[PDB]
């Protein structure tokens, strides 16, 4: 996953 | 249930970090919600620390994506991911209560393997801190400098702050 | 234990 | 690795 | 459900830990008795030894976003974020039993990595603790100087002291 | 449903350690029996080793903070905080079978960090030390000097020990 | 319950990662549904960043063995064997939301003991890798060339290029 | 739930690795459509990398025990116990859906301790390598010899392929 | 080795956290030195975050017990007991280089079981407070609330301001 | 290093589990006692529970290879592979203390795979059984079928026991 | 000791993270070579990552407190506090091989607790980060507000960028 | 020390698992045992299960870089890379004591990841089983089909049976 | 010291991992052997797997920084900075034994944090493949694109594909 | 600990 | 610390 | 080395738990003393816990075993086979120390596995009972059954009750 | 599993  | 009762009056409530399983749940809400009824108002309370990227978005697009005017309220918080969420409410109904903090950034992550595998997924990354930057300044009436800007590192503001700066419309006394 |  |  | 019970006399349970999943469970039973009756007043026991601020913060706007009186009662303790909350009740309405402990304190927290992001978490957290110690010195109708002083180490007191402060209106017998 | 017939003959298990949820679910039984008849007796079976202070004194406070008498029985054992809320039922109507085991004693806990903070911990595990020995005392025809010599370390009774000890009232057979 | 309540409705939800659980559900789902009213079109709204090749597989075909066209639409996101789920929908009913991010790549997987299994497992998702590229060649209108020398890395696109590239027909906008 | 509406168009799904808990069930929902029309057939979906031999035995065992005719597809993939159970099927009524991947081998196990005892255990495995690879010859037409052969290392192959090698009668489109 | 290749130099390195064995180690280096020349300098080179409260102690009580004067320089940083320990070096030798930081705080504990238990560790921790901070005052002239006032969470200083605060003598630029 | 000491003597001592590493340390020295005496006698005093074959056989082969006499004499205890390597020392050479105890077994081990791995390793370790059933035969004078039906399970036995069995050739009183 | 034998040659190396023990053994041999021959250079070679800045400073101040210069080559990396280091070299003695990178950034570290411990922790890195860049700006030429901009997030160089920024003084090739 | 002392003779251990660590130690062994004399054999003793591949093939190579003969003996076990290594003893001087067991077998290992790299990975080894079976079949005679076929699966066997099939040429008895 | 006594002939080994530690080892045995005698060619025997770059080319420019010629010689495998540091060598010493492997590919690395910190990373680790390919075009005679092609994957050959390729002289046969 |  |  | 000093005038120390390594270091030095003089006296002091049965079986034969007289002194304490090895020392030479602890009891094991094996390792341990109570008997002069009902559970003692029992012969003042 |  990538969170932002 | 209590959560179904509220949403028999059309309250969502995100609450908590956001992936994929929360996305879901809060996407149907939404489409179900549609289908019960197209014209009616949504008022989806925010409670967030943020999540996963594209998680967010599947609920921002699901949100433009129905009829019904989407209303955005943050109690607690909205940071990262949290505050977007916020900011993509229906216009002129992107509220917050007075004690609420509210944060946006730039995107987090991780890659590891061939620096051919490196380079795509830092590209990817870059891709969507853009994207979000441009979604964001569009949603505040900022301009894409400012919001790449303070974005940089955390930006905490408060619910009058992020009023003023764009993010919502009115804060409930 | 045993599988096919 | 690979062994024998 | 006995818990479903009690709401059903508008009383709402608020015990443990305080975390976003337990803010979100008080905050939708507000909202639920707020539609069931916007101006019977509500019942909210105290039972927690603190917690999350931005969640407690959630719990405290909401009980003064919606209609009914938010009568608040201390049964075990209510320390740190507990005692804020129960200090929030509505006006001569904010009780407690004969032997239950009350502590307030300053905000507890963590920041790792750059000096950069250690620094905006630290004027965050001092921001918060600012923040909170105001509403208690108005809360209490203490002032702001001796709020600071007397909560920069756990601060703990009997309902009847509780009383004293200011922190509660009534001590039940 | 089990344990849920039983209280609609109005008996409530105190079964296990004691803490916080163990608590809410206590106070919540007796919150529930009294809205449905603020006459009639409640009876509380109590087989416990004890638990967190705080979260006895909430069910303590609040058997003295409903109307109807709250009488105790205790089977297995009521050790520690157990012993304490035993000893707090209606007087003239604690009692215990013959085989059961009481216990009582002074609080445990811990602190760690500045000695500043240390000092707080112990000063108030001590008041809390008092204050029980106190309504311990009061609730049998012992003196504060006789429970804070009995209590300095684990001191066990049987149940008729317990009757002329003055924690219970009688002892069935 | 919503989700229940939704498939009422003719919706389908494929949410998070790929194995047999899941797309056990979604295979469920589809074929209850065409027991329903197999005429009736169907929504499949994918939102998945992959998992197993053959659980996959299993709801592709079954996809089209039953008689219901079925509708896909993309949101959040749609990479590896959910980007392929999403290309295997009814022509002309490929769906994205507009800020989704779609991805394609090669088969991932892991090869122990004797080197005469480890090329018995080579060998097996070898040819699962030209199976599909081949199905999403097809799918998409690109050439086998294109789709082998586009997956060979992880293959990023947005909504607009993922249509643009045929993997969906339209990018429904607000 | 959704598996309990097929089970009512007589389908079952046989999905992830086989177990006694799980051939319980698959037995169970056989017995139960025994109960019901003992002349309709039934539509047995096989999803499943294997298990342990003894449970899809248990499972195999009832195919051809009750009455009903058990029709088997392969959906997704066969391997080992899944390719048994698959070519076990009522003849004529074994499918597959063209993607679908089929796969069988010999007997996995283990054995520690004495001498006497590995022995034991190994002459059991090579028991069972007996009877499944016999019973696949039974089913495809194939020779003992050479599905001992083929099965002597994984044995991976298509929809296609395993309709001419005799597993599977007819590929669905 | 290359520090023994110093300690003929009567030099003596304190690196790292201190405890038991650190301690002994330097002990038995300050008693081996003066046994070896009771007049000739010792230098006690330090860089320490601290450790250990008696195992500090038994480092200063040694410095002082055997003949030679100890002289302290700090290097790198010399906190809690660390910077306690190079304050109480020869009147007059006490030195630090440029960019030394150094530490000094109230001591940190910790205590579990009943509470009779807590309060002797409390009392004793309490005891050492007042110890450390009254030695503090006599080795650098401030007075003794002053210390008291300074050591109440961590205060830090360069090397220049631990000159001018007098835990040192001389900064060697 | 005493052990090393007791080699000038030409002593050697085996303890413990045997492995590949314990086993050549024993195979090191033979050879050693070897090259520095070709015809005086070695003695191995041996205490073990036992351990890997291949290990042990590499001990027995290399006590018959070099030339010396090899004298074995069992303190403590010589069990499996250690009662094993004990019987295998020169013949009227073959010692043990009084109260030393002596068992015998049959070879342990393990398996896993597919069933033709199991097969291939239930042989090997069937093949090692019969091998030193064999030469414990031929040691003891005792007939193959007596020793096959002895260890078939652990057979525990006194120091006269072993004598008497043919393991020992005398007891050191 | 190959290292004992470069030592022999006024060579020491300084390999891998830097904190105490890795400090007080370059400090050591610092030390022993101004003792040995007070006029001769000494050749400092770095390939280091990194490591904790007071270790860092030790080693920094004892540099520029023996009376030889040191001289600092570069060979692999100098990261963080190694490239700190490998600047601080006697000026005009600051070499790095061909292919070495030199990265410099910002100070790290953490922080949990009241927000007052915090904030004194938060101040302290403050500190650290000016003292530092302060004196890489010394160093280098460049000024304080260019060192401050560049070390914002890490800043990797080539040996000639290195050697253009001025944190060094030559290649060799 | 007792390798280094049986070194003085000629004879080197090759004891347990083979990985780079023990591959560098037989090496340098080796190369140190012809700087000592060119001319005279060296007694290369294996008691091996076998390991890491290319390091079994630094000693090999080693093994026919040098110009002394380096003669094999087996003790106790020599499988996989530990046959091979005896496989090639100098021709005429490879030997085996009585109950030693030789086992051959195909290369073992892993791959992970995409496609491409699990091919490359695949190839790998394959192209080492082919080096391997090649060498094998030069070293015993036999054909490369015939190893292939006998090396599928692990292949056991005694030291005559392992002199019948050509890996050794003599059996010390 | 068989490693010791092989240095004194002027051999270094470098087996295994390579890392910091290594590489301070492997730099320091260079610079002896240089200042031992500054005009005779050192050996340097490589059997690596590879490791970190940094910590590679820290030997690779002390190769060069040197003045005796460094042959290099793969005996069981140089994969990748194995691989880079055996193509650096002095031109017509570049060696290797038949059946040794050879491996060459791109860097590898990891990254985690804001999308700013993964592009500097992935920027820097770029930084090194391009300088990597570019010094490995140069040792080999390939083009850059050639080798940037070649290498996107791991790339494995044998001694005479590598002696081709150019990465060595000549394969000692 | 604090790294530079 | 990237490896090579 | 202290240890191996005081083996110079005979003194063994067996201190801690008794296991096949500790049992071996005792022996190896009996059987060295033995060696260096075979009629001096022997000081085996014992401060141990007990331990393994053989382990020390092997140490109490092989004291018979040598020429010399053994004396066991106590020190601390002697428990389980602790006690047991210090009444086997020299008649008239078993000492113990004014305040060291002297216990006995049965043995203590365990069994796993099929009842043939539990049968068969329970009445091995009644064998070893049984033989050690007979040595204690004749020993100490107690009888089988004074010993056998004395040792069911732990008989503790002082040193003077030790010598009234007979375990020893004098205690030193 | 198959991934991919």
């Amino acid at each position: 996953n990538v969170l932002g | 249930d209590i959560y179904s009762r509220l949403l028999k009056d059309r309250i969502v409530l995100l609450s908590g970090e956001i992936n994929d399983s929360v996305a879901s749940s809060i996407v149907a809400q939404l489409l179900f919600l549609e289908a019960e009824d197209p014209e009616k108002d949504i008022g989806l309370y925010i409670n967030s620390p943020g999540g996963v990227i594209t998680s967010g978005l599947s609920i921002y697009d699901t949100m433009n994506f129905i009829r019904p005017d989407v209303s955005t309220i943050c109690i607690g918080q909205a940071a990262s991911m949290g505050a977007f969420l916020l900011s993509c409410g229906a216009k002129g109904k992107r509220f917050s209560l007075p004690h609420s903090r509210i944060m946006i950034h730039q995107p987090l992550g991780g890659a590891q393997g061939q620096a051919s595998d490196i380079e795509i997924i830092s590209n990817e990354i870059l891709r969507l801190k853009g994207l979000m930057n441009s979604i964001l300044a569009q949603n505040s009436g900022q301009s894409l400098e400012q919001i790449a800007k303070d974005t940089d590192r955390d930006f905490y503001m408060s619910a009058k702050e992020a009023k003023e700066y764009g993010l919502i419309d009115k804060v409930l006394q | 234990g045993f599988t096919q | 690795v690979l062994g024998f």
